[PDB]
């Protein structure tokens, strides 16, 4: 394994970000804030808020040198990024260590011009030299053999704003004020015992989430310090709640994250909040109740559409529950790991 | 997380 870093092109340098400073998470931030991720019509685009980023890219066993950016020599602007966490995955027979890759990022004055594939070399590097020899990721691209192939769905819950940002358009013969009364929702959740997630509850969580988990093909492998990191609620970053049964046992959770995005073109709205379904475990409450639930739940937060996977059992309420299929493919690949791909229900790994 | 989807 190679002991130096590959050489970026002249005039740009390897910098590992401290996301503990205060000044540099800003400066990732404002990174993904105007080059991340948009959508196919340069409309919207990902708004991870500092807070947000601090929570997915330090969890349990995170690595400085994982936190991998390049700077301009001359002036020191942040300009590319990617990132490495570590995961236990579970994959068919196979529990192993491995990564997971994310926000890989460049700069929009510096593409086509080969630096992310350096970017991925030198994660893939520092990876390998803490004997980590997989990872998992996702993508919009289509690479060959996905393990997986996952589509969006989305739960409109302003759907007035949704229109008129052209998030979502009315359906045939729909007027906006017909749409604003279908997708109209509870005022309060339904579900006797639903309550916020709290420390007491960590340990029930994480045995009701290794249980539920096992039925998939591709899972994360938690222990409860990541149980508490991914999942106690932090307000505007993740939210969970757990129901507690009539003799006070915790059967069941819900959870889902926050992620805004930025409305490039509107005179008026000028960011989106998305709700991201994460987790979702019932074994007494129907996981139609649940869901249902979670979207009272994400309306009371002034959430204006509320997104979710085709993923594990989640094709069971989708429609059900009147989410929309979106125009958006998730694939996930499993780097130096060759295996049989997957039906979405079979994958069991919701990624930041 | 990766992909800015929208309703189809
Ligand atoms: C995707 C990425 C990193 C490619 O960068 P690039 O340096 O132009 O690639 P190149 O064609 O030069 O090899 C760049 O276009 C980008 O930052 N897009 C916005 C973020 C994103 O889509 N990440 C997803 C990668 S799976
Ligand atoms: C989204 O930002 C993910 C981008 C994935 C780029 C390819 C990553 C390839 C695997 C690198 C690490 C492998 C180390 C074992």
């Amino acid at each position: 394994i190679r002991q130096e870093p590959y050489t970026l092109p002249q005039g740009f340098t390897w910098d590992a970000l401290d996301l503990g400073d205060r000044g540099v998470l800003k400066e990732l931030y404002t990174l993904l804030n105007e080059n991340y991720v948009e959508d196919d019509d340069n409309m919207f685009r990902f708004d991870y808020s500092p807070e947000f980023l601090l929570w997915a890219l330090r969890p349990p066993g995170w690595l400085p040198q994982w936190h991998c950016g390049v700077r301009v020599v001359s002036s020191r602007k942040l300009v590319g990024f990617i990132s490495a966490i570590p995961a236990n995955i579970h994959i068919y027979d196979t529990e192993k260590k491995m990564v997971e890759i994310n926000f890989l990022c460049v700069h929009k004055k510096l593409r086509s011009k080969r630096v992310a594939p350096v970017l991925i070399r030198e994660i893939t590097r520092r990876v390998h030299l803490e004997g980590i020899f997989q990872a998992v990721y996702t993508a919009g691209v289509v690479l060959p053999k996905p393990v997986g192939t996952c589509r969006y769905w989305h739960r409109s819950l302003n759907p007035r704003k949704l229109i008129e940002v052209k998030f979502s358009h009315l359906s045939r013969n729909m007027t906006m004020q017909r749409t604003m009364k279908l997708y109209r929702l509870p005022e309060t959740p339904k579900t006797a015992g639903l309550r916020p997630m709290e420390t007491k509850d960590i340990p029930v969580v994480h045995q009701l989430l290794t249980r539920y988990l096992k039925q998939f093909h591709l899972t994360p492998v938690m222990s409860q310090e990541e149980v508490e990191h991914w999942f106690y609620p932090q307000e505007n970053i993740i939210d969970t709640f757990v129901v507690e049964n009539a003799n006070g046992e915790v059967t069941d959770f819900l959870s889902f994250y926050t992620l805004p995005s930025t409305i490039m073109n509107h005179p008026t709205h000028k960011s989106l909040k998305a709700a991201y379904s994460f987790y979702n475990v019932h074994t007494q409450t129907p996981l139609l109740d649940l869901m249902s639930d979670a979207l009272v739940l994400a309306k009371m937060k002034g959430f204006d559409v509320f997104n979710a996977l085709d993923l594990m059992e989640n094709k069971t309420f989708l429609e059900k529950l009147k989410f929309g299929i979106g125009d958006g493919n998730l694939q996930y690949y499993l780097y130096n790991w060759k295996c049989p791909s997957m039906g979405a229900e079979k994958v069991g790994l919701v990624l930041q | 997380g990766k992909v800015l989807s929208k309703i189809f």
